[PDB]
């Protein structure tokens, strides 16, 4: 389907913001955000994105926490201000 | 008023549709959720109610919100698959209690169990020790049964329940023609 | 009914949609409320090679040409080369298209809020506004073009104008020389604009006069000034033939002289009704004169014989002029009530 | 008792499933609204024209307002339509290009002396296919400056390959006052006998009498064939009479043979007017049904009147 994609530094700098607003937690596990882009064209293009809280469990690895309401609200307002960009997929900062 | 969070777990299995007991009591306990959430609305409307099932794959239908308007619409499409799950069903709620808006709200989680527990006594007493450690209110409600009602469940509740004074209560409903509404409305946990 | 239990969820999704369209339908009012200027729109079909080719040609009042496709909500009367369209800042889009016509001026021509033949005439003008519901079963197709002519001295103009008051609809006034101007190619624009106003507005009444003078085909081959209204009439007939919208509001035509007649004027959409006036009677003119003068105060003794006999080859407007003239000297006579002899006195006065 | 419950539940489920059509149909329109709202996101496009090009990648553009500019090449479009001599479009940002802006039996003779209705047939064909919509006025002269207008119309005729020409009442133009007329005729000869492809474009001429029609111009060269129409065909007249007899109900006994046979030298639209006049004549008796006797009488009288007014 998609031969190649285009990733802008803005989202990785948003990950830098994720490492910014931490404020010395003592947890600092993997954080799952929501990536936005254009799936209309064959080549994927990333403009901007937002962040959603994501938490897991120490022992059990099957634990994952997301939010439907916050996602629909953020994507709703983002679609309200800009209709040129929609949802595509997600990303995590975990090395593994 | 009273500031607390409400977490309700519904059974999506086919054991609720059995012909001996109530004719798909899922709708009845749905109406129970309706009247208790409307009761909480009348008392303290600022409380939020989340919804998730006991199945293998945990999927939140509606995030905790003070408005039950869309929740009533999300009460449908139960997706009758899977059988039962316990541990991750607890870990998907009690650990997710930190995602609430108000930090002044107390932690309260209930459950509707229509299927036999597949987990041994070890996991039970361990998870009970965990819930007792983090001190979260838990109300055990079991609709329908196959084997004996309370055997290890008694010791389970006793070990899970701390602070004997004004603590949690156990709800045990036998077979009968009467509904589950006025029956679960008997303790102080409802209304 | 277990299979029909899934319908409730669908209805919930639909009402949820109705709840979530409130905002996007709300912003429409505040966004589209004030178009800042007016631009001219010209439709031009492009080709992209969905990905369907769509485009348009725009002309600003500041004489600056821009580029833009065809967009906006559902269009019906749009896509036509009209004017007065909604536009926002720098967007140059199309929201609300309203047609006010072109060079308005021709359009604001005027604002208006013998028994056996006038009976047929009245029935003729009434039936298209009446029997349409009965035209389905009977299958009777109402005539469009109606030719009203006759010898000079009839007064058919104010008679038809009087019937226009009976139609209760809006009346318009268009003459022969009004179609003749200094410019060229005015015919097509005039016809299309008139039909546009006839399309947009209510089923009003349209009456044109002197079609014989402007329809002269000039047998003599030497010279003449106006060939325009000839082809204007030809185009009018063409649009009254090859066009389905012609079932809409009728256009009434009248000719003063029968010396010039076009054999191609015969059709349902074109001129159909033909009524010749064989020296209209007296007593009827006395009747309509009585109907016109019934409002004014007159001594209720009239023989009618003298006033019927003294009127020869006179219009209806001339009879009304006789009434007015009778009212003129009645003011300086000292009498507060009109008499009988004042009528004939007025006749011998103005005529 | 158990059998009726199925029917009842069928009724409830029926009225439950029949209320969706009042929603799901307009939901598509409601969605289409927001689709258009997302279709309005593209704005700020301007125009331009290409004259001289040096670099194949980047050329010079000419705005309508008169200032001149230069733009680049977008990775989407190719060098195929990038060639000069084609009006293109530009954007307010970066001056890119979304797309371009495109600019906007070889003869027959029909003479109508016995009556009319040829225009009805031409209208029938035009409403049938006609391959296009075009009309040519009888006199384009009064509109010597009309020559360039004729050449412009023919230029458009060369622009659009498929063409069909309809000319009604050509007997008017067929007739220093005469000198300019002869000059216009010479122009017509020069244009028709010039270099053009007539194998595609078709011309149709309508007229009245064979007098001013210039039999020399009616020649095989400037006109291949000639078709005379005295009156609509028997099958055609019967057909149109049948379709005109559709909305109007009549007596159980009906014969169109008399109506067709008794009709001589009459026209379709005219005959239709005679039919409507017969209906308005028979409406005086305020009867819901109308016999063909009154129809035959009314048609006879009215047609006779038309024959008397045929002068």
């Amino acid at each position: 389907a998609v031969q190649k994609v285009v990733v802008h530094p803005l989202v990785l700098l948003s990950v830098v913001d994720h490492f910014n607003r931490i404020g010395k937690v003592g947890n600092q596990k993997r954080v799952v955000g929501v990536l936005l882009g254009s799936w209309q064209k064959k080549v994927l293009d990333v403009s901007n994105s937002f962040a959603v809280p994501f938490d897991e469990d120490d022992k059990d690895d099957s634990v994952w926490f997301l939010d439907h309401d916050y996602l629909e609200n953020m994507y709703g307002m983002f679609k309200k201000v800009n209709a040129r960009e929609r949802i595509v997929g997600w990303y995590h900062t975990g090395p593994k | 008023m009273v500031l607390e969070s409400t977490m309700v777990c519904v059974d999506n299995s086919e054991y609720m549709r059995n012909g001996d007991f109530l004719p798909t009591r899922l709708q009845a306990q749905q109406d129970a959720v309706n009247i208790v959430c409307h009761s909480k609305t009348r008392s303290n409307p600022e409380n939020n109610v989340g919804l998730i099932t006991l199945a293998n794959d945990c999927e939140v239908l509606t995030t905790l919100t003070p408005d039950t308007g869309r929740i009533l619409s999300k009460l449908h499409t139960v997706q009758p698959k899977g059988k039962i799950t316990f541990c991750t069903g607890i870990r998907v709620a009690h650990l997710a209690l930190k995602h609430r808006q108000g930090k002044n709200h107390k932690m309260r989680i209930i459950a509707f169990v229509g299927s036999p527990v597949e987990d041994n006594e070890k996991d039970l007493v361990k998870l009970a020790k965990r819930l007792k450690k983090e001190k979260v209110n838990v109300d055990i409600i079991n609709f329908g049964e196959e084997e004996v009602n309370t055997e290890k469940l008694t010791a389970f509740v006793n070990t899970l329940n701390g602070k004997d004074g004004t603590g949690s209560h156990l709800v045990t409903v036998p077979p009968g023609p009467s509904l589950a509404d006025a029956l679960i409305s008997s303790p102080i946990l409802a209304g | 009914k277990i299979m029909k239990s899934e319908v409730l969820r669908v209805t919930h999704e639909l009402q949820a949609m109705k709840d979530k369209i409130k905002e996007n339908s709300e912003k429409i009012k505040v966004n589209k409320t004030l178009p800042y200027l007016v631009s001219n729109v010209i439709e031009l079909l492009d080709v992209d090679p969905q990905r369907k080719g769509k485009c348009a040609v725009i002309k600003t009042s500041t004489r600056q040409t821009y580029f833009l496709p065809v967009i906006g909500l559902v269009d019906a009367e749009k896509l036509k080369p009209g004017d007065l369209v909604g536009v926002n800042k720098d967007s140059y889009l199309i929201l609300e298209t309203l047609p006010t016509e072109y060079d308005s001026r021709v359009k604001a021509m005027e604002v208006d809020e013998l028994d056996k033949q006038i009976q047929e005439l009245v029935e003729a003008i009434v039936l298209p506004m009446n029997h349409k519901e009965k035209f389905e079963n009977l299958g009777i197709q109402p005539p469009k073009g109606v030719l009203m002519y006759g010898p000079p001295g009839t007064g058919k103009t104010l008679l038809a104008r009087a019937c226009a008051a009976q139609t209760k609809a809006t009346f318009l006034k268009l003459a022969g020389p009004q179609l003749v101007q200094m410019f060229i190619g005015d015919g097509a624009k005039l016809v299309r604009d008139a039909f546009a106003l006839a399309k947009e507005k209510a089923p009003s009444i349209i009456f044109i006069d002197e079609l014989d003078a402007i329809g002269t085909k000039r047998f003599d081959s030497e010279k003449a000034g106006d060939r325009e209204v000839q082809r204007t009439m030809l185009e009018l007939l063409n649009q009254l033939d090859g066009f389905q919208p012609n079932t809409q509001v009728k256009v009434i035509a009248a000719t003063n002289r029968v010396d010039i007649l076009d054999p191609a004027l015969l059709r349902s959409g074109r001129l159909d009704r033909k009524i010749e006036f064989p020296m209209p009677n007296e007593e009827a003119r006395a009747r309509i004169m009585q109907i016109h003068s019934r409002k004014m105060n007159v001594s209720p003794d009239v023989n009618y014989e003298e006033l019927a006999r003294c009127t020869d080859d006179f219009n209806g407007a001339q009879c009304k002029a006789v009434c007015v003239e009778a009212g003129m000297i009645a003011l300086r006579r000292g009498a507060t009530e009109l008499t009988h002899e004042d009528y004939m006195e007025g006749i011998l006065e103005v005529q | 008792d158990y059998r009726k419950k199925l029917l009842e539940h069928k009724e409830i489920d029926g009225r439950l499933k029949e209320l969706r059509e009042q929603l799901k149909e307009l939901t598509k329109q409601y969605e289409k609204s927001e689709n258009d709202l997302k279709a309005l996101q593209s704005v700020g496009q301007i125009v331009g024209e290409v004259l001289k090009q040096l670099t194949e990648e980047k050329f010079i553009v000419k705005a309508t307002n008169g200032p001149r500019y230069v733009v680049g090449c977008r990775r989407q479009l190719d060098k195929s339509k990038l060639k000069p001599g084609t009006r293109v479009a530009l954007d307010m940002t970066t001056l890119t290009i979304m797309r371009y802006l495109p600019r906007e039996p070889k003869g027959c003779l029909l003479y109508g002396p016995p009556g009319t209705g040829k225009t009805l047939l031409a209208r029938a064909v035009a409403s049938q296919l006609d391959c296009n919509f075009l009309k040519v006025v009888s006199s384009s002269i009064v509109d010597g400056e009309s020559a360039r207008l004729i050449r412009e119309m023919f230029n458009y005729a060369r622009d659009h390959q498929p063409c069909i020409i309809f000319m009604d009442e050509i007997d008017a133009i067929g007739g220093s006052a005469d000198r300019e007329i002869q000059r216009t005729l010479m122009e017509l000869l020069n244009q028709m006998d010039g270099f053009d492809t007539l194998h595609r474009v078709k011309m149709i001429m309508a007229t009245n009498r064979p007098d001013t029609l210039d039999p020399a111009l009616l020649r095989p060269g400037r006109l291949d064939r000639k078709i005379h129409i005295d009156l609509p065909n028997e099958q055609a007249r019967l057909d149109i009479l049948k379709i005109h007899a559709g909305p109007i109900t009549k007596h159980g006994e009906i014969d169109y043979e008399a109506i067709v046979k008794l009709s001589d030298g009459f026209n379709g639209a005219d005959l239709r007017n005679v039919c409507t006049e017969a209906g308005m004549f028979a409406i005086r008796a305020d009867h819901d049904f109308v016999v063909q006797e009154d129809f035959m009488k009314a048609v006879r009288k009215v047609a006779d009147s038309k024959k008397l007014e045929s002068k």
